[PDB]
Parts: C-alpha cells; sequence; structure tokens
C-alpha cells in the first residue's frame, strides 16, 4: 500500500504507520550513568561570549542554535558559521549539529568543514502527526529535522521517531542524547544553546537562557584529571 | 509521449541534447563510493545535465560521501537544493530494516529556473515503504513526482528496466535496446545517430 498517496488523501504522514518505535543493553546504560560527571551549566550570551573560556577541549559538542525556522534571538547560518568551534574541540572529537530541514542541510555541512570535521552520519528526526492529522522554496511538506554527526581526527539506528511537538516548542528529542552517549566517545561533553530543561549529568550546558550557573573551569577540569583523562564514559570508574 | 521509453546507452557518451527539455530529472548514479560499474567524480561533474531542463526539478539519490559530492554536482549543474526526501525502509510488518545502522536512503531535491504550475506541497518528504531487490528505489517516488508535475515529460538517468514508466524516458546501460515513441525525439535521434550506434 502507498503511504504517500494515503498522506495526500488523509493528512496522516507516512511515518505515523511505522510500528515498534540482544536481550538487555541496560548494563551499558548503567556504566554510562556511573562515569557521568555531575551536571554543569553556564549562562552565557554566546554571540558576545569568548568561547575560548570553555575548557578543557571537548570530546563531544552538541550544537543546537535557535534557527528562525523553528518559530512561527534567532541565529542565522551567518552567525553560526562565525562561531570558533575548532578552538574548543579536542584534536579527536565529535560534533552533533542540528540543521533543521532547509538551507541548514547545506550550510551546516559548510560549518562542519569550516571547523575541521567530516560528516560520518546524518541522523533524521522524523515527526509523526498521529494526534493532529511552508517555505517558499519547499517542494514538499517538511516533516523531519536533521542532526549531522561530524568527526575530526583519527547498536543504534540513524532515525528518531516522535510526535511533532506543539507549536512554539523548540525542544529536540532527548533520544539524541542516548545515541551520543551510547557511542562511548569520551566524557568532556558540551551542549551549546541548551536550556534549563536540557541540563543533564555528564554534560556541560552553555546557553543564553539558563537561569543559573555552576560552571567552574578548574572544577570542571578536575573531573578529567589523571587517572581519568581518557575514559570513554562507558567503563568502570577508576578505583 | 505518454507510454514508456528508454535508451540503452553509456550515459557518459550519449548526446542528451536530442532528448529535449524535461519538467523533472531523476538520477540514481553509480557514485564511486568506497558491485557494478562506477563513474568517477569528474565524470559525474561532466554529465551534461544542464541541457536537460530550463525550469523544473532534479531528484538526486545519494549515499555516503555522495551526500556531499551530490550537492556539488547539483550546484555545478545549475540547481539549488530545496528539499531532501528520505525513504524509511521497512519490512512487510512496517518495522524498520559505520557508526550507526542505516534505516533510510536519501534523495536530494534541486530546482532550476522558476518552475510554474507545479503542485508543490502535496506530498511530504518522508517515504515509508517496503524494501525489494537490492538497489531498487521505491515506486512511491514516481507517484510523488506525478502529483508534483502531472502529465509533463520526465527523464531518469541510470535507471534499469523495472524503472520504465509512462511519461518517462529511461536511460541506463542495462536496458534492452532503444525504444522511442516521441516523434521529435525519434527524429533528432535518427539525425544524430543514423546507424543507431552511440560511441565516443
Ligand atoms: C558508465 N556509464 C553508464 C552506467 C550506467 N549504470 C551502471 C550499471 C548499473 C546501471 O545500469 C543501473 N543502475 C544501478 O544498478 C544502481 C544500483 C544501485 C544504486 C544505489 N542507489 C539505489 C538506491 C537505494 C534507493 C536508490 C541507492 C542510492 C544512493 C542512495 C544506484 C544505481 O544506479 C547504471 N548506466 C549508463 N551509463
Amino acid at each position: 500500500n502507498d503511504y504517500c498517496q494515503h498522506f495526500v488523501d488523509t493528512g496522516h504522514r507516512p511515518q505515523n504507520f511505522i510500528r515498534d518505535v540482544r536481550e538487555l543493553i541496560r548494563l551499558k546504560d548503567e556504566l554510562i550513568a556511573k562515569s557521568n560527571t555531575p551536571p554543569m551549566y553556564l549562562q552565557a550570551d554566546i554571540e558576545a561570549f569568548d568561547i575560548r573560556e570553555l575548557t578543557p577541549k571537548f570530546d563531544v559538542i552538541l550544537l543546537e542554535p535557535p534557527l528562525e525556522e523553528y518559530y512561527r534571538k534567532c541565529w542565522t547560518w551567518d552567525d553560526i558559521m562565525k562561531l570558533e568551534i575548532d578552538e574548543i574541540a579536542a584534536p579527536r572529537s565529535f560534533i552533533f549539529l542540528w540543521c533543521g530541514s532547509g538551507e541548514g542541510l547545506d550550510l551546516g555541512r559548510v560549518c562542519l568543514r569550516k571547523w575541521g570535521y567530516r560528516r560520518c552520519e546524518d541522523i533524521c528526526w522524523i515527526k509523526t502527526n498521529k494526534n493532529n492529522p511552508l517555505d517558499p522554496k519547499a517542494v514538499f511538506q517538511r516533516t523531519k529535522e536533521h542532526c549531522l554527526m561530524g568527526i575530526k581526527g583519527t547498536v543504534d539506528i540513524d532515525l528518531i521517531i516522535t510526535e511533532e511537538p506543539e507549536i512554539g516548542n523548540i525542544e529536540k528529542p532527548v533520544e539524541i542524547f542516548h545515541i551520543i552517549e551510547h557511542f562511548c566517545l569520551g566524557r568532556r561533553r558540551l551542549h551549546l544553546f541548551g536550556r534549563d530543561s536540557t541540563i543533564r549529568p555528564g554534560w556541560l550546558t552553555v546557553g543564553p537562557t539558563l537561569t543559573n550557573s555552576n560552571y567552574n573551569a578548574e572544577t570542571y577540569a578536575s573531573y578529567f584529571s589523571a587517572p581519568n583523562s581518557y575514559l570513554t564514559g562507558c567503563t568502570e570508574e577508576i578505583e | 509521449l505518454f507510454p514508456p521509453q528508454w535508451i540503452c546507452c553509456d550515459i557518459r557518451y550519449l548526446d542528451v541534447s536530442i532528448l529535449g527539455k524535461f519538467a523533472v530529472v531523476m538520477a540514481d548514479p553509480p557514485w564511486d563510493i568506497h558491485p557494478y560499474g562506477t563513474l568517477t567524480d569528474d565524470e559525474m561533474r561532466r554529465l551534461n545535465i544542464p541541457v536537460l531542463q530550463d525550469d523544473g526539478f532534479l531528484f538526486l539519490w545519494v549515499t555516503g560521501r555522495a551526500m556531499e559530492l551530490g550537492r556539488e554536482c547539483l550546484n555545478l549543474w545549475g540547481y539549488e537544493r530545496v528539499d531532501e526526501i528520505i525513504w524509511v525502509k521497512t519490512n512487510q510488518l512496517q518495522r524498520i530494516i559505520h557508526w550507526l545502522n542505516h534505516g533510510k536512503e536519501h534523495c536530494l531535491v534541486g530546482v532550476k529556473g522558476n518552475p510554474q504550475g507545479f503542485n508543490q506541497g502535496l506530498d511530504c518528504d518522508v517515504i515509508v515503504a517496503e524494501v525489494r531487490s537490492t538497489s531498487h528505489k521505491p515506486d512511491e517516488i514516481y507517484g510523488m513526482i506525478e502529483r508534483l508535475s502531472p502529465g509533463t515529460r520526465k527523464i531518469e538517468l541510470f535507471g534499469r528496466p523495472h524503472n520504465v514508466q509512462p511519461n518517462w524516458i529511461t536511460l541506463g546501460n542495462q536496458l534492452d535496446g532503444i525504444h522511442l515513441l516521441d516523434p521529435d525525439v525519434v527524429a533528432r535521434f535518427k539525425q544524430r545517430y543514423p546507424d543507431g550506434i552511440i560511441s565516443k
């Protein structure tokens, strides 16, 4: 049966009909939770903020700038591409960049290359409209957002399926955190443009709308001092 | 001309100027990603895609590094990427089939010129559909393209015999011979290729 035809007929998106979205994996989740640094967070206007102050250099950066298309301060790709991300990324490190569904899919690739990464995955957040069955250049109704994964230096699927959030809700699916943490990429994890509602153990959140801060550069670095410098975030703590 | 048409050929060498202009182009190229005969990056850049349309849409399947190279060709050939379709691959029970497992295939959507009279916005950019033989795109894409631009002329590059469709001219080197019905195309084909051979 043709779900594209069904959507034009009824308004129910094709992804509404995907179902069901070795034994346990939970021990891995347990090891992740054990090695998680305390949550740390800092209110900072990132336009004006000298990002160099964020140390040490990060193993993972999750970058979630507030694009104009998420509505109806917004950040243009002009703004984002001028961020000096390569100054705070570790020589081997990873980036997850929320690119939206428009020109961000192109300009975000330019950013990744600007900061020294190559794209190795395209993670698609597909939004169902089970509960509620328009860019001028758009050819199609846009029902998904892309999060690009980049690498620099030397169990999960690449789809996230959730219901489309209410209008004006900009949150991204918390599942992106699970995908990232299951990669076991190291423990210095930065989330730029996070919010009070996204603060999470194992992560440093930095964004303009945070209401409180507890970031201390020296305290933060002490979580990764020897013998804890190279842990993947997926192994036992060091006794 | 409404019924299916095709040309077995090496798309590198066919003079595609005999084919006229098309409202929609679709291509599923044999990108040189690291099974079949491949095309170098330069060969893809050099494909004479620009003569095929004046105002319309290009559908460009991509995977791996061709997600980037496909964007380069798309722009070189004179298009702006305005959409990106994903096909979520399921089984018959509607369940999903490097660093992550791959649940989907990507089709870039480019626009050239200013297409008028298309039905933009009728379909959405996610296709959910059952997988078949390796290397087959889902048939839903032809329905989406028909609704977008009903009755117009369309051309597929690097298609196979199962891809021949009404309103479409299919090119690929595994098609059975040459089967043309449109008189202007039949005429220009005879001039350019009087002994029916397509070399160099
Ligand atoms: C030298 N000059 C030529 C060559 C030529 N060839 C070469 C031999 C084969 C063929 O004859 C017919 N095509 C294919 O076997 C074929 C198979 C698989 C793919 C990968 N696609 C399949 C998908 C899944 C959804 C669409 C993926 C996509 C990337 C995300 C692409 C293909 O194109 C074309 N034709 C004319 N001149």
